[PDB]
RNA sequence: UAUAUAUAUAUAUAUAUAUAUAUAUAUAUAUAUAUAUAUAUAUAUAUAUAUA
RNA sequence: UAUAUAUAUAUAUAUAUAUAUAUAUAUAUAUAUAUAUAUAUAUAUAUAUAUA
């Protein structure tokens, strides 16, 4: 627990206990290998990990998703109204809360644990098509968004 | 209750060696609390104020122990018991090797 | 106090007098043993995890309740909106405990929008915006607690005040459900064991109950029992049921310091001396079974000597059937008849059983019964019963008193259960012949018999195709060998469909509308390709059939046809998990091998259906008297009066559309499906039954076909 | 009513063949009842296919190599959640060899009077077989006691049985 | 709306919102009796088919 | 109708299987073919749902729980005996005046009830209705009780997933019908050849002997990959026998979208088991089970359209090319895939072919392609009722070398659809009949100066009605002939 | 190498006292440059020659707006994160397995 | 604030009821020992019959 | 001489019944202690009403 829940035992006589819960390492190592052969190699060996350990994560997180201060952010920039294109729309357009709370953010963290065995990548659907110009706005910000 | 426990205390006084009145284990606060959290900060007054009733020898300690849990991350003071730490609960001490 | 924790299994009694007797009703046997046991388990905890079974997982809900002491002296008292509850101080102002202020109190009243006020600062309030925890936190303490919500969980919840300020706030039904915790406490007494359904901490003083079943998968707890299970076995706490009978506790069979033998182990000996004139002179739908560990033995050697032999286990086979037989324990009876066959009442211990396993492992067997095996056993006996426990029987297997169709592979043994075990009575009305269906009937039906038709268009094949296809069924590593089966498959396909599926389709009434009809097939297939209303259990026979019907040789196809035949039904059936058939046979003639034992004489009763004179005459019967007729739709069996009047009175919403030809030929039809579980459990009905006139007499000459509805009505009879 | 004595004699439908064993009886059925070539397809191939197929069948052992080959299984989380029975304890005797009793000792009575001495007469059981020839056999936890144990077990006849069915 | 509001986010939220609409709409002097779309009103919709 | 089952010409064999998860079998990998591609294709989709944030949000749950609820309904008489049955006392509210086999009334009394505790209901009858039709048999409506639809939940997600991921639904979206008008448009023009297909009878032909045990072993193994104890619309996690492996069989626990198609899939074996009660005849009640499937609205759209797609897919990149003989065919059979060459909805389908180089491909390659297809439908049961004849026949609209044709014969002048002996309505109605009838008119390119004239004398008889009072007085009224003009009329 | 783990982002120890947004993270470093990157893009000459500049005006601005929110993440994944992933190691049924 | 009345709470006393514990008596059940009777099985003796 | 059947006597084993002794459980009666509930009396506190 990283020294985390610090605890110790009581100093008396224990006569006859026994724990038999322990290996060695090469017992561990073997097992996990062992594991490893006993899947189909494809995605479906991957996804119950991460969806565990993406799980336990958002159970135990004291950090907060919350878009509302970057919108009330953004909507307070001034901008004329007689204009035919508002980028703010084009910007909130985007950004679009797909109500999952964000599974990508936390199934990203989660992969990194398993990186030698499931990558992840970005969606090819999330690029800016290549036939467009700089000047194409919408294309402008999926590129920045892949960016960051 | 008619304040039982008070009077269980002075009784034990002519009985230690063979029962030891100790402060209840329910009563510290969480070792994992900070200080700012003031009913904690309450609890370790009332134990440091009834610790000398009790007939417990490491009441002392238990009682130090206390409070240095609820200042384990403004005081970060070293512990220079193997296998204990600053944030070991305080009723857990005891015997007298790990003063 | 040693408390013993319990997970119910798979068909776990509850409406049981006594929740003792589901675990094992051995421990009722002896004054000397039912007086060491506490139970607890109370009702409203059942109804708490009930509700709160869909909104938790196991490892919150097992971490949730097992802080809690074993008699939950807390209350969980709700306390009514601040509009409604501010009253209640000034009702009685010496109930203002909290003291909340008078102008608080009527600024509340006068409020558009009463606060929470009232609530705020009152100590140990548990907001709507509360967590289960925090109740079961406050459990542990004894003391009662004040709630804004009905969901909650770990205490009996009653109303804090009186009904009239909940009433408006609350409902009916709502309002109902409380009633027995406003009232709830009960004391719990300090004997040298308790049972207990409520999870605890595992440790030297508290066990696991360990009965070799699967769970109550209709119990919300059963999700632990991994979790448990696994604690239990790392630390070595599960205990065996027999090991209760013991005068001290330990995990084991066979101790050194008791030889375990003594009435008490014995299961066989069931006995019921005691009585107190319950309406329940007896309740047919429990059902006590019994598991137990039998030794095989094959002939002795040229010198006397015998192999050390094996010893399988027998599960869930009804204990009455072994008493009534006189079975008892540690007696080597013969298992061969004259034949070699296997003896007629091992035969229905297998067919009732649920499953055959060898002792040891969990490796389930199917049972050869034929010259197949060599040095193959001669000999059985029963050494002890692993568990023996009362089951309930209503209404699991079939649903419907109207009939029931059971599918079985070719070559079972049906006509033992349904011929020997009636004839081994042969006293008191089980059954009527006519009434159950053959699985070959139909086939028997057509002028060519189906199986000489088929083997008529088989035969214009190349025999080395049919030879190649008949090697390839037997042979289990032939993996398809497409040509030769598929072949003989479209023959037999084609063939079924063209001429099976009509006649079928044209006995519709006689598989569903006589009295009570019971049914076998060959597949669930044969039944839903003609559309007749009828359930199908797809029912499965812990014996070997291939090698059973390759002994039948007296049959119009040389023992190949049969094969054959068998490989078609199995590839026509659909796939599905299929059920052990013995649990079918336990809910039909379960409660008949029960008769015996009882006491007292039977009562018979029915349910008689009205018929106006005047559509008869209008179908030119001659009947006598003005008086309208009456049909005997199924009867049923009681043994008290008293409260069987009682319940004589319920108007039963299923209508009767009777119908009856000039050859006199009877059929009943229920609008609404009769459901078995709506029968009182305190009835008994017989496995089949044929309606017929109450009185015959009272008609003088047949018209013509007639049909008619009319409603229902149990009835007594002399 | 239930038997309560073995047959004398076991009898086959046709034949009238009467066995002393229903295993020669078996044997029988198993061999000489199944030739019958009278029918549209009773061949004598699919006979020794049957045949072939009686010979073959054993459906009690513990241990299936053979049929489990090909079992793919998946590897499931919840599965590995049980932890192996590592603690077994037997209180019985440390010992997995039996003396046995193979050929019994005669019981005179009208003349050598006095060669034998049962302990029986006096009450008594023998620490050791008292059979004319005695043999040691592998009998595993036939002394055993206290709980189930591990579930497969080496059990061998006396040397007067065939014992192959072991290996 | 036992049916429609299982949990309770929902029902704090909507009756959140149809307090804050009413009390703008009035205050703010737009209008009153404006029937703005809500969930609250769903049942009485479904009852009244 | 319900009297026919398919005809499998090589079914899966029970060898094919595992061992039982308690009701369903998963299949082995070592079987190929057309069902190890469904199988394989059902599963992919599962596993999507498994793991998916967007359920859970207690928004999407209202809204499922609401799409349940319609004015219309059924079989709300088999849920009060079912229910009864099982000792739970159900409300009533029929003071309040509203029909009590609305599907609203049903769900009204289900609000309080823990959910579990219905699950013995879902085995229940289910009432039917019939639609009649201006060319054909009439069609069926089955509408199900509400905890029947809800327990499908699972079935109809997936599908949609299947649907909205793959071939994007084949215009099953609906979002404007009108997109299917250029689309056939295009597949009419010279330079393109197209056949028009559909399963005889799809709702007749899927079935649970070889479709729905496939499917339900594919979702029940699709959904592993997820906690095995997460409750889905109130159904909790439970404890399932396995018995994969003779040697070790066990129980483990199962999440509840499992749980879902172990019921599912019990029913589905079962059987649907309707109850019919016609009125024109004269009392003849009865009730029969069947394995048709319900598909009495759009929700079964879904479910078809997926498999069609499915089937189609596997025969086109698989079964054609390893059974085909015309090496040309072959050369143009390849490069081809449903996502630009093929179109459906429920039964309904359109395959376009590739452009022939400033050709077309000869009818003999025809005849031997479409051969082949009857063929490949005949080995699971599926009648394909193929046609080629250079037109798009795609939900009753018709083009010719892109032109489009108005079937004006399926729109009668005179007659009107009528599924009680009673028309039960009253006059005021009449108008609504009369504007419906005009426009049709109007969609439907006839003599628009003709048109006019009769809509108006049409108008003029609808514009006067009257009424009476069971025993008393008599009412009448009728319109100014300028309402019909603000109604739509010029 | 055994009881290590990998991380893709530079980390730190749990930190002492209460937590507070920061800027000198490595992830908020990379967001301010990448979003000074895209800024200069905007005034670059070629959006000026077909992009009327008041829009170019508004969106400098909202990217400006996005580069000044006080975050909590990037601090999170630098200092709290890896503690999370280093317990629940020793919790899922499977063990890490990196590269 | 004082007096009087009513209600509620707390304390003390008395009465009544219920529960639990302990002691004494009686009854019933179960177990173990001893005695007596009856039945069944086995052995031995005697008589009678039948067979060899 | 041997076997079988029947009767009688004696011995051993098992079951059942009755009597006596010992142990355990349950029920009933009486005494004592403790807890809880209800009623009555007295004291104190709080609230309400009336009077000054
Ligand atoms: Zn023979």
């Amino acid at each position: 627990a990283n020294n985390l829940l610090n605890s110790t035992i009581p100093i008396s006589l224990r006569p006859t206990i026994l724990c038999p819960w322990f290996a060695s390492s090469e017992d561990l190592r073997l097992q996990q290998v062992m594991h490893l052969v006993n899947i189909s190699s494809n995605t479906a060996a991957a996804l119950p990990l991460v969806e565990a350990l993406s799980t336990l994560l958002r159970s135990v997180t004291p950090l907060v998703l919350d878009p509302t201060v970057l919108t009330n952010a953004i909507t307070t920039i001034s901008e004329s109204t007689t204009q035919t294109i508002s980028p703010i729309s084009e910007i909130l357009r985007l950004l679009q809360p797909m109500g999952n709370d964000y599974a990508a953010f936390w199934k990203c963290i989660a992969s990194w644990a398993y990186n030698g065995l499931v990558t992840t990548v970005l969606s090819e659907d999330a690029f800016p098509d290549s036939s467009q110009s700089i000047t194409h706005l919408p294309s402008m910000w999926k590129c920045l968004f892949l960016t960051l | 209750n008619d304040y039982a426990a008070f009077w269980k205390c002075i009784a034990s006084w002519a009985y230690n060696g063979l029962v030891t009145t100790v402060l209840s284990e329910d009563a510290f606060p969480d070792s994992s609390q900070s200080i700012t959290h003031l009913p904690s900060m309450w609890k370790c007054l009332f134990l440091t104020l009834a610790g000398p009733m009790t007939s417990d020898p490491h009441s002392p300690v238990k009682v130090f122990m206390a409070l240095a849990n609820l200042l384990a991350q403004p005081e970060p003071i070293a512990i220079g018991v193997p296998g204990m730490h600053q944030t070991t609960p305080a009723s857990q001490f005891s015997h007298p090797g790990v003063w | 106090m040693i408390t013993i924790v319990v997970i119910p299994t798979a068909h776990f009694s509850w409406t049981d007098t006594n929740f003792l007797n589901s675990v094992d009703y051995r421990l009722t046997s002896q004054p000397k043993i039912r007086d060491r046991f506490a139970v607890y388990a109370p009702g409203w905890l059942r109804r708490q995890l009930d509700e709160f079974s869909a909104s938790l997982t196991a490892s919150e809900l097992l971490q949730a309740l097992q802080t809690i002491p074993i008699p939950v002296k807390a209350r969980c008292l709700l306390l009514p909106k601040p509009k409604r509850f501010a009253q209640w101080l000034l009702d009685v102002p010496s109930a203002n405990i909290w003291h909340i202020p008078v102008t608080t109190l009527r600024a509340t009243v006068a409020s558009k929008h009463p606060s929470s006020d009232v609530y705020n600062y009152i100590p140990d309030h548990v907001p709507p915006s509360a967590e289960f925890d925090t109740v079961t936190r406050r459990v542990a303490a004894g003391r009662d607690i004040y709630v804004r919500s009905t969901k909650v969980l770990g205490a009996p919840l009653c109303l804090a005040a009186p009904a009239k300020y909940y009433a408006g706030y609350l409902s009916t039904h709502q309002l109902d459900g409380v009633y027995p915790d406003n009232w709830a406490p009960d004391n719990f007494h300090k004997r040298e064991f308790c049972l207990t359904i409520l999870p605890s901490l595992l440790g030297p003083r508290t066990f696991l109950l360990d009965v070799d079943a699967d769970r109550d998968a209709s119990y919300p707890l059963s999700v632990l029992w991994p979790q448990l299970r696994v604690l239990a076995l790392k630390s070595r706490l599960l205990l065996p049921p027999v090991a209760l009978l013991r005068r001290v506790v330990d995990p084991g069979l066979k101790p050194t310091w008791s030889a375990d033998s003594d009435a008490a182990f014995r299961a066989l000996r069931l006995s019921r001396p005691s009585s107190a004139s319950k309406p329940t002179g007896f309740d047919f739908s429990a059902l006590p079974v019994v598991d137990i560990i039998c030794l095989f033995e094959s002939e002795p050697d040229d010198h006397g000597r015998v192999a050390p032999g094996t010893r399988l286990t027998i599960h869930s086979v009804p204990t009455d059937l072994l008493t009534s037989l006189s079975i008892q324990e540690g007696v080597r009876y013969p298992l061969r008849q004259e034949s070699g066959m296997f003896v007629p009442w091992v035969l229905l211990a297998l067919l009732m059983s649920d499953d055959v396993t060898i002792s040891g492992t969990r490796r389930s067997v199917k049972l050869e019964t034929a010259h197949a095996s060599a040095r193959p056993f001669v000999h059985i006996t029963v050494e002890r019963c692993a568990s023996a426990r009362v089951v309930d029987v209503r209404g699991s297997p079939a649903m419907y008193a109207n009939a029931v169709c059971l599918t079985l592979p070719k070559g079972s043994y049906k006509s033992t259960i349904i011929d020997t075990l009636p004839a081994m009575f042969s006293d008191l009305s089980i059954l009527e012949q006519a009434a159950v269906i053959d699985s070959d009937a139909l086939g028997d039906s057509l002028r060519p018999s189906f199986e000489t038709q088929f083997l008529e268009r088989l035969e214009n094949l190349d025999p080395k195709l049919l030879d190649r296809a008949v090697a390839s069924i037997l042979s289990p590593a032939s993996d398809t060998s497409d040509d030769a089966v598929t072949t003989v498959l479209d023959v037999f396909n084609a063939l079924y469909r063209e001429v099976m599926t009509p006649a079928q389709r044209s006995r519709l009434p006689l598989l569903t509308q006589q009295g009570r009809v019971l049914a076998f097939a060959h597949s669930d297939y044969e039944l839903l390709s003609a559309n007749i209303p009828i359930q199908v259990v797809r029912g499965s026979i812990p014996i070997d059939h291939v090698v059973n019907l390759l002994a039948r040789r007296n049959r119009v196809g040389g023992t190949a046809l049969q094969v054959l035949l068998d490989y078609c039904y199995r590839t026509q059936a659909s796939p599905l998990a299929p059920t052990p058939a013995g649990r079918l046979y336990k809910q039909l003639f379960g409660p008949w091998l029960m008769v015996p034992r009882l006491s007292d004489p039977l009562i018979k009763l029915r349910l008689v259906a009205s018929a106006p004179a005047k559509v008869l005459r209008a179908a030119g019967w001659t009947i006598d008297g003005d008086p309208p007729l009456e049909v005997s739709c199924l009867c049923a069996y009681v043994t008290d009066r008293a409260m069987a009047a009682a319940l004589i009175e319920r108007r039963l919403d299923s209508r009767a559309l009777v119908n009856v030809g000039g050859d006199q030929l009877m059929f009943v039809e229920y609008a609404p499906p009769l459901p078995l579980v709506s029968i009182p459990r305190t009835f008994l009905l017989p496995v089949t039954y044929v309606v017929h006139w109450v009185s015959p007499q009272r008609v003088l000459l047949n018209g013509g076909n007639v049909s008619f509805t009319s409603g229902l009505e149990w009835t007594f009879d002399d | 009513v239930t038997p309560i004595v073995n047959p004398s004699s076991y009898v086959c439908n046709v034949c009238n063949a009467r066995f002393s064993t229903m295993s020669a009886l078996s044997e029988h059925l198993r061999s000489d009842h199944r030739d019958d070539a009278s029918t549209l397809l009773a061949t004598p191939m699919i006979n020794n296919a049957i045949r072939s197929f009686l010979t073959a069948w054993d459906g009690i052992r513990i241990l299936s190599p053979d049929v489990s080959s090909k079992h793919l299984s998946a590897y499931l989380d919840s599965a590995v959640a049980n932890g192996p029975e590592l603690i077994v304890e037997d209180t019985g005797l440390c010992t997995s060899f039996m003396l046995l009793d193979n050929i019994p000792s005669a019981h005179l009575t009208k003349e050598l009077i006095g060669f034998t001495w049962f302990m029986q007469m006096y009450q008594m059981t023998p620490p050791l077989p008292e059979g004319a020839v005695n043999r040691i056999v592998c009998m595993t936890n036939w002394a055993s006691l206290g709980d189930e144990g591990r579930g497969l077990e080496v059990r061998l006849p006396p040397p007067t049985d065939s014992s192959v069915h072991a290996y | 709306t036992e049916y429609l509001f299982y949990d309770s986010a929902l029902k704090a939220r909507v009756m959140k919102g149809r307090y804050n609409w009413e009390r703008l709409s009035s205050s703010l002097s737009l209008n009153v009796g404006s029937r703005v779309p809500s969930l609250f009103d769903v049942p009485g919709k479904w009852v009244a088919a | 109708e319900y009297s026919q089952v398919p005809d499998i010409k090589d079914p899966i064999p029970p060898s094919a299987w595992t061992g039982p998860i308690g009701n369903v079998r998963y299949l082995l990998p070592s079987v190929q073919g057309p069902a190890r591609h469904l199988y394989d294709t059902w599963r992919a989709a599962a596993r999507q749902i498994a793991q998916d944030p967007q359920w859970h949000d207690p928004l999407n749950q209202a809204i499922m729980r609401a799409q349940y609820v319609t004015a219309r309904g059924g079989s709300s008489a088999s849920l009060k005996f079912a229910l009864k049955v099982t000792g739970i006392v159900l409300p009533e509210y029929d003071d309040s005046k509203v029909k009590k086999s609305s599907k609203i009334y049903q769900a009204a009394q289900i609000a309080r009830i823990a959910f579990m505790l219905l699950i013995a209901a879902i085995h229940a009858e289910v009432t039917m209705g019939i639609r009649n039709q201006v060319q054909r048999r009439a069609r069926s409506i089955m509408p199900l009780n509400v905890i029947q639809q809800a327990i499908s939940a699972p079935h109809t997600l997936v599908a949609n997933y299947i649907n909205k991921h793959m071939n994007l639904s084949t215009t099953s979206g609906s979002v404007v019908t009108d997109k299917v008008i250029p689309l056939i448009l295009y597949a009419s023009t010279p330079p393109n050849t197209v056949v028009n297909v559909d399963i005889k009878a799809c709702d007749a032909s899927i079935t649970y002997n070889y479709f729905l045990s496939v499917i339900c072993g594919a979702m029940h193994e699709g959904f592993e990959v997820g906690n095995a104890d997460a409750a889905f619309m109130g159904v909790p996690s439970t404890i399932v026998s396995d018995r994969r492996s003779s040697v070790a069989p066990y129980s483990r626990p199962i999440s509840g979208l499992q749980t879902m198609v172990q019921h599912l899939a019990d029913l589905y074996a079962a059987g649907f088991r309707y109850s019919v009660s016609d009125a024109f005849s004269s009392g003849n009640k009865f009730s029969f089970p069947t394995s048709t499937f319900p598909s009495g609205s759009t929700a079964t759209s879904t479910e078809h359209t997926a498999n069609n797609s499915t089937m189609m897919e596997y025969f086109l990149n698989v079964h054609a090319p390893s059974h085909v003989k015309s090496a040309s065919l072959k050369r143009i059979l390849t490069d081809m895939t449903i996502q630009r060459n093929y179109v459906c909805q429920g039964d309904d389908g359109i395959l376009l072919l590739p452009h022939e180089a400033a050709s077309k491909i000869s009818a003999d390659d025809m005849n031997e392609l479409l051969t082949c297809l009857r063929d490949y439908g005949q080995l699971f049961g599926w009648n394909y009722d193929i046609d080629w004849s250079d037109t798009a026949e795609y939900l009753k609209l018709y083009a010719l070398m892109g032109c489009r044709i108005p079937n004006t014969s399926r729109h009668p002048p005179v007659g009107k659809e009528y599924a009680a002996p009673q028309t039960d309505e009253i006059w005021p109605s009449l108008i609504d009949i009369v504007i419906g009838h005009h426009l049709n008119g109007v969609t439907d390119v006839l003599n628009w100066r003709e048109w006019l004239r009769f809509s108006w004398a049409f108008a003029c008889y609808s514009s006067r009605g009257g009424y009476t009072n069971p025993k008393g007085q008599s009412f009448s009224a009728q319109y100014p002939w300028w309402t019909f003009v603000y109604l739509g009329i010029p | 190498p055994p009881n290590r783990m990998v991380y893709p982002w530079p980390n730190q120890p749990l930190p002492r006292l209460t937590v507070a947004p920061t800027y000198d993270s490595a992830m908020s470093n990379w967001i301010s440059t990448t979003i000074a990157f895209f800024i200069r893009v905007v005034n670059s000459v070629n959006m000026t020659a077909t992009v009327n500049d008041l829009t170019r005006r508004t969106m400098t601005g909202v990217m400006t707006a996005m580069r000044q929110v006080k975050t909590m993440t990037p601090f999170y994944i630098q200092h709290m994160c890896p503690t999370e992933l280093s317990v629940l190691a020793s919790v899922t049924v499977t063990p890490p397995f990196q590269v």
